[PDB]
């Protein structure tokens, strides 16, 4: 296959994407979730990481890892200590909503994913750390629970397979830099939300000092799919290495900002003009496209053209897939004005441990108002180049990296712009 | 014997398993720069200077908390490592108060010689710097808070050695600050030590406030006598 | 905004704050809900409850949820003044909160913010005289697609308009609480020219499943 | 009857504020037991 969309309704992961049928027990059994879960948890953890890697899942919550190596890291012999399976929920990342969704509408197939993870690994428990500012989200994932409960799915000998497994929900209190695997499990500690420094990894060391592996909602809730249709079925979409289906958020300025699940590969042109109505003022009126979220570059209209929205066409086009949150700019927009605006959401969601991005994000953003503003000189953007150069790799997290990104890819594909702004107000102020 | 050899800049050396890379150039001879790191203390890793470069490896490493593996090929005077040291160096003396002729710090300050050494000799930042509203700890400290960079040694030292859990970090990102926040002396019987211990003159020595400068002093080993451990 | 605590009449460790033996219960809940030995992991959501029974943390919730885990203070405050939703300060009644992030800022959220900011007569981060309304702005609240968007209190309310939001403040000044949904024609987040997927009924149970399972 | 035009999801316009922790409240009697790291704290 070389062409990619147009994904039927009956392939799709997330059935009740919307909420239009019953989310409750009752209605997620009716759709094909708690089906022969018994089964699948006496076939055997390795069948289960086997399934889970042959159908080519890579990490739904933006770095785009092999979660079958990365679930079959902790396959190993206990020693002694528990160990844990936790669930990012968080979803901080603006542009990207995929994971309310799932939560509101779906949980008893996040529960049944937590279920099915955790005997992958051997897990004792799920810790589910879900968003501060999502209470009715929480509320809902937590009635499912009990449901689940009461039903004998989850707790002890779970599905009558004679293992134990338990399912906590952990609220957040609102910091971004708390959906960081590393962070997280010290946010759950009762700590400040600050990163580890890796190594030692989450496999050896994570919640409690107990082996934990920490996986998105979306890459959680697939699982039990692709153990119940198989490995093939989901290697079958999309391309080489790019395998299965994802959800896109897009937003901004578009006719329809809508969530839609669609094939992996499919065009970005296609995805917008088909899902959401195409952009406002036609084609012809599109300036850029933030495709992964605020994490990653944007890229100009003639890069839009013929772009396919997986993870290896993004990355050769100096960007990356990300959280598949696409965001469009429209011709009308101060683009300038909302990068400095990403930069500034970067300024005000950083934990502030590490020396490089503390720093550095406060001067981007200073500089960057200045250029919004016009008040500065063209043989400043190249410094500024520089900065990014001096924050990207050399931070403990990523969120350093991703704050250099969108500087590095404003700066190449409208340097132009800048110095036409600052020559402007270099004739009116002078 | 369970020795691994490593390489720094192309030398030979053994090493026990689980020794850190800052340790491994100890032993060959090598000081790496540092701030937040102390061999009394445990490991941050967040003041990021103590980055070095292994070879055949697109990602500089901090040496302080990562232990070395076997071949592998520390480059501590390599050019990423001098631009990584530079970038830091920047970072630390964005916001760094013009305040060297009244800090007691001056003439021993590890952050002034770490920037003769490994920094730069100019400043890009053409911005405004912060201010750290001033702290009270007791009458023996005295606290410039505008100088702290950070480090978080106070509060390792403060939990670690002297017990008290007192000091924390209280904020979020560039607003983050080093106190107690609130109303409260920092009052152990190894309290004076932090001065020993901050790296810039964020705490300093109340009685010795103002008197001397370190270059101009003679220095005489003794012994204390206000004890019996000597 | 200050990250430095000062002893007002108001605000000191002699406040009198409790829990309600309710609240007790569920934070012994709380604090079984983790392994023993790591009764500070409870230190988020037990702090939080304090704020739930109060609207605000004093520095004598601080204390409390200190002595009850058996952590020093200290702990608790860095907790509390890391994370964004922790209100050292007493906020009004109903806590308006808008996302005013890029996603949010490009379906014309400002207009959202002066409109709240007409209506009450008040500014960010500025509090009505009568105690019921605070207006902030807040970061991305993970609802992009139904930008532009506020959060008041618990609720989210969606796809807004100036004539909603001052719908929305005309119905929680009258004594009433709203619908926490977007204010558009569609549900949660279908597109508005109708359902583009998901058209078909659900398959149900056994489809798909492969052999030897 | 199947229907796709109608919103389920409308539990969550009674969900009050301690809704949350009263749910968990009924969960704890449903939980394992917990296992212990062998000391009351690590400051102990
Ligand atoms: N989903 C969201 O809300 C956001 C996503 N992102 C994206 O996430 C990524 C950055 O996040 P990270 O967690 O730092 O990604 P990545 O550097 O860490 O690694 C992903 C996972 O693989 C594991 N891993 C990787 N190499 C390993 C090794 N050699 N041994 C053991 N485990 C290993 C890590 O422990 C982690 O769990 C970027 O791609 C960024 O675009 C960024 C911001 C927000
Ligand atoms: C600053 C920052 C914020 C992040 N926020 C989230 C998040 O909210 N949700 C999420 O699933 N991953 C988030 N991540 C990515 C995680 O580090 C990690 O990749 C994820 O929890 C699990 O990835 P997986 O899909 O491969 O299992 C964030 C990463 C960074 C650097
Ligand atoms: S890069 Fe920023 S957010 Fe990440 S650890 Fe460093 S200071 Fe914290
Ligand atoms: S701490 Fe060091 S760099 Fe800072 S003012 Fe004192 S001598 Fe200068
Ligand atoms: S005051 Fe000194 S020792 Fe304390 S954290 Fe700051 S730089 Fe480190
Ligand atoms: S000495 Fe290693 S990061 Fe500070
Ligand atoms: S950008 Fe406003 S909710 Fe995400
Ligand atoms: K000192």
């Amino acid at each position: 296959k070389t062409s990619f969309g147009s994904l039927k309704d009956e392939d799709r992961i997330f059935t009740n994407l919307y909420g239009r049928h019953d989310w409750r027990l009752k209605g997620a059994q009716s759709r094909g979730d708690w089906y022969k879960t018994k089964e699948i948890l006496l076939k055997g953890p390795d069948w289960i990481l086997g399934e889970v890697k042959t159908s080519g899942l890579r990490g739904r919550g933006g770095a785009g890892f092999p979660t079958g190596l990365k679930w079959s890291f902790m396959n190993k012999p206990s020693d002694g200590r528990p160990k844990y399976l936790v669930v990012n929920a968080d979803e901080g990342e603006p542009g990207t909503c995929k994971d309310r969704e799932i939560i509101r509408h779906d949980p008893h197939k996040l529960v049944e994913g937590c279920l099915v993870g955790g005997r992958a690994m051997g897990a004792r428990a799920a810790y589910i750390y879900i968003r501060g500012e999502f209470y009715n989200e929480a509320s809902n994932l937590q009635v499912a629970i009990r449901e689940a409960y009461e039903a004998g799915l989850i707790g002890k000998n779970a599905c009558g397979s004679g293992y134990d497994f338990d399912v906590f929900v952990v609220r957040g209190a609102g910091a971004y830099i708390c959906g960081e695997e590393t962070a997280l499990i010290e946010s759950i500690e009762g700590k400040q939300g600050k990163p580890r420094l890796k190594p030692p990894f989450p496999a050896d060391v994570g919640v409690f000092g107990c082996p934990t592996t920490v996986a998105n909602v979306e890459t959680v809730a697939v699982s039990p799919t692709i153990c119940r249709r198989g490995g093939a079925w989901f290697a079958s979409f999309g391309r080489e290495r790019n395998s299965g289906t994802k959800l896109f958020n897009i937003s901004g300025h578009v006719n329809n900002p809508c969530t839609v699940e669609e094939e992996m590969s499919v065009p970005l042109k296609e995805l917008i003009e088909k899902h959401a109505g195409g952009v406002t003022g036609g084609w012809d009126n599109l300036l850029a496209v933030i495709p992964g979220g605020s994490s990653t570059p944007l890229i100009p209209k003639s890069v839009c053209e013929t772009v396919l929205m997986d993870f290896d066409a993004l990355i050769q086009a100096q960007t990356g897939l990300g959280t598949a949150a696409v965001i469009v700019m429209d011709r009308s927009t101060d683009i300038v004005k909302a990068i400095a605006r990403l930069i500034e959401f970067y300024k005000h969601e950083s934990c502030g441990q590490c020396t490089p991005c503390r720093e550095g994000v406060d001067w981007m953003n200073k500089v960057m108002a200045r250029f919004v503003r016009g008040d500065a000189r063209p043989a400043e953007i190249d410094s500024l180049w520089e900065i990014s150069k001096q924050i990207e790799g050399h931070t403990i997290c990523a969120l350093g990296d991703g704050a250099a990104w969108p500087v590095q890819g404003l700066i190449r594909h409208f340097r132009p712009e800048l110095e036409e702004r600052m020559q402007r107000f270099a004739q009116q102020h002078q | 014997s369970n020795l691994i050899e490593v390489f720094v800049d192309g030398q030979s050396v053994m090493v026990e398993p689980g020794t850190t890379v800052l340790q491994a150039c100890e032993k060959v001879g090598m000081q790496i720069p540092r701030f937040c790191y102390h061999e009394r203390l445990s490991v941050a890793g967040n003041c990021r200077m103590c980055l070095v470069e292994i070879e055949k490896a697109p990602k500089v490493v901090a040496a302080c908390a990562m232990p070395v593996m076997k071949g592998w090929n520390i480059l501590t005077n390599s050019e990423k490592t001098k631009k990584a040291r530079e970038g830091v160096m920047e970072f630390l003396l964005a916001n760094h108060p013009l305040d060297c002729p009244i800090c007691d710090q001056g003439g021993e300050c590890d952050l002034q010689d770490q920037s003769m050494m490994f920094g730069s000799d100019r400043s890009r930042f053409l911005e405004g710097k912060r201010a750290v509203e001033d702290k009270n700890i007791g009458p023996l400290v005295k606290t410039i808070m505008t100088r702290c960079i950070q480090c978080t040694r106070c509060i390792r030292f403060a939990s670690e050695i002297a017990g008290v859990d007192d000091l924390g970090t209280t904020g979020r990102g560039n607003d983050m600050q080093v106190g107690t926040y609130i109303e409260k002396m920092f009052m152990s019987e190894l309290s004076g030590n932090i001065i020993d211990i901050c790296p810039v003159g964020a705490l300093t020595s109340k009685p010795y406030a103002f008197t001397a400068r370190p270059w101009e002093t003679r220095k005489t080993e003794s012994i204390d006598v206000m004890d019996a451990v000597g | 905004a200050l990250f430095v605590h000062r002893d007002t009449p108001k605000n000191n460790p002699e406040t009198p704050f409790d829990f309600t033996p309710e609240n007790y219960k569920r934070i012994e809940a709380i604090v079984k809900n983790y392994p023993e030995g790591h009764k500070a992991a409870a230190v988020l959501p037990v702090l939080d409850l304090a704020q739930r029974q109060n609207g605000w943390l004093p520095i004598s919730a601080m204390n409390k949820v200190a002595e009850i885990l058996q952590v020093p203070p200290m702990r608790v405050y860095e907790v509390a003044t890391f994370y964004t939703m922790y209100n050292r300060k007493p906020v009004g009644k109903y806590h308006i909160q808008v996302c005013t992030t890029t996603p949010c800022m490009l379906r014309n959220s400002d207009s959202i913010l002066e409109a709240i900011q007409k209506k009450l007569g008040i500014k960010v981060g500025e509090t009505t005289p009568d105690k019921l309304f605070t207006l902030i702005e807040v970061e991305c609240l993970g609802a992009c697609v139904n930008a532009p968007m506020v959060q008041i209190n618990d609720n989210y309310y969606e796809d807004l308009t100036p004539k909603d939001i001052e719908e929305i403040i005309d119905e929680l000044k009258a004594g009433k609480i709203p619908k926490p949904g977007p204010r558009s024609g569609r549900f949660s987040c279908e597109p508005a020219g109708g359902l583009t997927s998901l058209t078909e009924p659900p398959k149900g149970p056994g489809f798909g499943v492969q052999a030897g399972l | 009857p199947f229907d796709n035009t109608t919103y389920k999801n409308l539990q969550h316009h009674d969900y009050s504020t301690y809704t949350f922790l009263d749910l968990n409240l009924d969960l704890s009697k449903f939980r394992m037991p917990q296992p212990s790291s062998g000391r009351e704290s690590p400051r102990h």
